[PDB]
């Protein structure tokens, strides 16, 4: 689950920014 | 012979009438579904862009040669198994996008393999709070 | 639930996906192949466009429920069987173009199966020729 | 050889052309 624990950082971040 | 040019025509055939499919399929959407198109293009771009470091982190993780296609999969599904937010589909597409990006060498189809079924699925999930999510 | 939006990002998926593949081949070709290529592009619109009505007389016989798949691929391939000049290549190609370009509804998979295989063979038989045709 | 029988005569009217 590494990538996946960085596919929601990313989502996060830009779920910010949106 | 001559033969030497036979599989320069063969690659470039293949992706000729594939780049004639996707023109063909683009024109048959209302100006609705260009929108939303024109949206996914633009949005998964910005995410390239600006994670570009970190894709190329979780790029070389799924690139290695012991991987399944199953296992590729199952990493990229991970993120939309328990986090089903519409911007977390927004950057598993785009992560995905990467990865069709570099894999220009490699048959369509294996890039294809890993994208549909499943994966489509968990995104087109409750489209419409991804479609509204993207639309503004 | 809404799901009326399903079915509209799982379409708009596939388009972006493939046309992003397509994008990642290109950019993996060296100036030579791009220019081979574009010359494909540009010699296929033009017959399309000089020959729009010749193709749509065509088109129609190809385009009814009877047919199978071989049927339309023993069709195309007839020109080429006796008819090897490469000329007579790029007009089935641009045929072949033509078709993908009207089924931007139906599967890509259902234009590919007849290009692939046997017809792009017969073409890239003597890949140098036709390139030296097309590339002057 | 119906549809054969067009595409060499397009092949022919192009290969003038070209």
């Amino acid at each position: 689950i590494w990538i996946a624990q960085e596919l929601r950082r990313i989502g996060d971040e830009f779920n910010a920014y949106y | 012979a001559a033969i030497e040019f036979d599989e320069i025509v063969k690659k470039l055939l293949n992706i000729y009438i594939n780049d004639i499919c996707t023109t063909g399929e683009k024109r048959l959407l209302n100006n609705y579904e260009k929108s939303i198109l024109d949206r996914i293009y633009k949005s998964c771009e910005y995410i390239k862009k600006n994670y570009e470091l970190d894709f190329n982190s979780m790029y070389n993780q799924i690139n290695i040669n012991d991987i399944t296609t199953s296992d590729i999969k199952s990493k990229i599904i991970e993120a939309l198994l328990i986090d089903s937010r519409p911007s977390v589909k927004l950057a598993t597409l785009s992560f995905i996008s990467l990865i069709a990006e570099k894999w220009g060498e490699k048959n369509r189809a294996k890039i294809m393999e890993i994208l549909s079924n499943e994966i489509v699925e968990k995104i087109s999930n409750n489209g419409k709070d991804f479609i509204d999510f993207i639309d503004r």
